[PDB]
RNA sequence: GAACUGCAUCUGAUACUGUUGAGCUAGAGUAUGUGAGAGGAAGGUAGAAUUCCAGGUGUAGCGGUGAAAUGCGUAGAGAUCUGGAGGAAUACCGAUGGCGAAGGCAGCCUUCUGGCAUAAUACUGACACUGAGGCUCGAAAGCGUGGGUAGCAAACAGGAUUAGAUACCCUGGUAGUCCACGCCGUAAACGAUGUCUACUAGUCGUUGGGUCCGGACUUAGUGACGCAGCUAACGCAAUAAGUA
RNA sequence: UUUAUUAAAAACACAGCACUCUGCAAACACGAAAGUGGACGUAUAGGGUGUGAUGCCUGCCCGGUGCUGGAAGGUUAAUU
């Protein structure tokens, strides 16, 4: 199962959202998934403040995994607390030519 | 859950027993056991300071583990065992070096999982941490007041605590009194709600249980004389007074509460 | 659900000729195994009626051709029953 | 062809001023295509891509 | 005499019905690819807004009405700014639009899951329709138990209006509305139109497909008209209330 | 269950219901205090009060007296 996730993380931890990428892409790579795409859409200025704040970083990963590698990802992505939002879509296929947004 | 029983006799008509096929059958174990001789709600003065408290069924002292002070050392849940001593359920863990203690189980815990304390622990129901390493929202139960000395809060059958905040070094809970209370952030909670959650939902059904439960007989103030009672007194049935206790204390609505030092630590209370 | 794998398997397992797959021996199997792989579902949401609608419409359709299969050929419906264990 | 809630500038021109969906009888989409658009924006305003509201 | 439409038993016929053997694919289904959808169930989450709590600014009104008054406010309201708590609903999109057997179903995401629509090929070979009883589901209100409780609001309290006003209007306000699990089994539950077939001028929209050359044809819906026909009339009219 | 020894009951208790208190060195109770009971319990717990299985239910009144919250103003102790 194919499922692109946008993770939104806070400005004060954007030192550390390359590590916790890499931390991700070890966890999903090491039960047998495939990460087709991964994007950084760097600081982005946001429409609205979240959690007071008006910039925060974007991190795209399109992602091939299980249910259960799934649900540990998203278990990854409650307790961080870097990561402000997250927004996991379901894709019928895989996606890798490059977004809009970089 | 709770079941029914026929009503074969008056006695079982309203009987509701809370029914738990999950736990263990057998004997607890004896090296956490102590002797536990009834009181009969006399103090060291041989006088009742305490009413209604008397008869019922012998039973041992469960040696609960309410400090869970073997960190970094796992344990798995060996058994889930009735305690006579409470209403929640208790664990029987089974520590890597082979140690055995007694916890009050979760709700969420059940025989084989393993259990974790200290402060690089899995936030799953069961596991001990400070309760600044546990995530805001997650429920609790099992809240130390002050450091080190164990869980005195959120202790009996179903109890859940609502971890709100943080302000400096305290943690801001709402207890299931509809209290909102400051605790210090270094203080231990356990993950998950408590074992044993339709607890309330039985109906004892007769006298007799409630005596089987050490429980003796409550005799209203109105039935009395007023030598005994300040309800006592009266012409057939009367009240006469504002209600009060046999010592001269109003019972509708009177705040008891006399303490200065710990008025600092609770936020608020929940109006209803 | 089941999978086009583990259909064609049962497809293959009841198969009357070469890739008939229309049968009613193969029609009842596929009935069968999906009804016991929904009985799955059904156990961790009892109240989703809607989904039990189609269900119910998959049991029905089955004893349709059973009662068919018996109709015709009496062998083929007591060895098919006894295969599935109805 | 297709739409995507990454295409943030296409979105822009079927935002409106002050963040409405702009209306099939205005722009003159499709009805399957608007409501891929109307999704698609729903999704980029959950994201913080676009504005909910111009007065936030 | 005729009749006694009747019954019985033999004989003959096989068009139809009944019972049977074999075969066929056009009704009904299966496998395979695509597609649309507020179909259902369980979780999570977002943003606007209300209410409340606590502060800053500030001062004499606010609120409400046809006018008023009750109410709130000099114990500092209302307004404005900043924080916090909580519940409920999901603006725009939005559409005689879609999905669902009806009842119904709208933020977004995931998980589990039903039906449908569509192209071609292969397959089964009448497996069909309807259906007394029976069962299932079934708005809202209501009921039981346990939660929750912002807004709204039966009851209720007050203020008006009035001859009166157990109302309409105003200020409040509890059940309920929300959640879990069970009842309840009723609605102008309506298209006041049972289900399923086939056939019968046409014209213009629209939703999901498909095939051709921006158009044309065809499909399953969903609408507006309009012949024949039908109707007491109104009207219905391929989504019949026509012909069976 | 009860008036041992003139009253056994419709009285008391009772399972159940409600209100209210109590965040733990709990409230509450014994005690001069230490020390205790509550409880090696922890708000699904513990205390006080009323009512008394269950079924259907439980209307109106906050003027009085209590209780809870509030503090603008009036009055007000020792002290100075």
């Amino acid at each position: 199962r194919h499922y692109e996730v946008v993770l939104l993380v806070h400005p004060d931890q954007s030192d550390q959202v390359v590590g916790m990428v890499e931390r991700y892409i070890k966890l999903v790579q090491d039960n047998n998934g495939i990460i087709h795409r991964l994007e950084d859409w760097g600081r982005r200025q946001l429409a609205y403040p979240i959690n007071k704040i008006h910039k925060a970083h974007y991190v795209l990963f399109n992602i091939e995994t299980n249910g259960e590698t799934l649900a540990e990802l998203e278990e990854l992505f409650r307790y961080n607390d870097a990561i402000i939002r997250s927004l996991v879509m379901r894709r019928d296929d895989a996606i890798t030519e490059e977004s809009q947004l970089a | 859950p709770i079941v029914k029983a026929k009503p074969t006799s008056p006695g079982r008509r309203f009987v509701e027993k809370v029914v738990h096929p999950h736990l263990y059958k057998g004997r607890p174990f004896a090296a956490l056991l102590e002797s536990k001789s009834k009181t009969g709600g006399r103090n060291n003065n041989g006088r009742i300071t305490t009413r209604h408290i008397g008869g019922g069924h012998k039973q041992h002292y469960r040696i609960i583990d309410f400090k869970r002070t073997k960190d970094n050392i796992p344990a798995t849940v060996e058994r889930i065992e009735y305690d006579p001593n409470r209403t929640a359920h208790i664990a029987l863990l089974k520590y890597a070096d082979g140690e055995r203690r007694y916890i009050i189980a979760a709700k969420k815990q059940a025989v084989g999982d393993t259990v974790m304390s200290g402060e690089a622990s899995p936030i799953r129901p069961g596991n001990c941490l400070p309760l600044k390493n546990i995530p805001l929202g997650t429920v609790i139960h099992n809240i130390e007041l002050k450091i080190g000395k164990g869980a005195q809060m959120a202790r009996a059958a179903g109890a859940s605590v609502q971890l709100l905040g943080r302000d400096g070094i305290y943690a801001i809970l709402r207890l299931r009194s509809g209290e909102t209370r400051r605790v210090h952030v270094n203080c231990r909670a356990v993950i998950g709600e408590v074992s044993n959650t339709e607890n309330n939902l039985k109906s004892l059904g007769k006298a007799g249980a409630s005596r089987w439960r050490g429980i003796r007989p409550s005799v209203r103030g109105v039935a009395m004389n007023p030598v005994d009672h300040p309800h006592g007194g009266g012409e057939g049935r009367n009240k006469g007074r504002h209600p009060t206790s046999p010592w001269g204390q109003k019972s509708k609505g009177l705040k008891t509460r006399h303490n200065k030092r710990t008025d600092s630590m609770i936020i608020r209370r929940a109006k209803k | 659900m089941l999978t086009n794998s583990d259909r064609e398997q049962i497809i293959a397992q009841y198969q009357r000729g070469e890739n008939d797959t229309g049968s009613p021996e193969v029609q009842v199997a596929l009935l069968s195994a999906r009804i016991n792989d929904l009985q799955n579902h059904f156990k961790a949401h009892k109240a989703d009626h809607h989904s039990r609608r189609g269900l119910i419409r998959m049991v029905n359709t089955r004893r349709k051709l059973l009662d068919y299969l018996k109709g015709k050929d009496l062998g083929r419906y007591t060895t098919l029953i006894s295969q599935l264990g109805l | 062809t297709h739409i995507d809630y990454k295409d943030v500038e296409l979105l822009k021109q079927y935002i409106s001023e002050n963040g409405k969906i702009v209306p099939s009888r205005i722009t003159g989409t499709s009805t399957k295509y608007q409501r891929q658009l109307a999704t698609a924006i729903k999704q980029a305003r959950y994201l913080s891509l676009l504005p909910y509201t111009d007065n936030h």
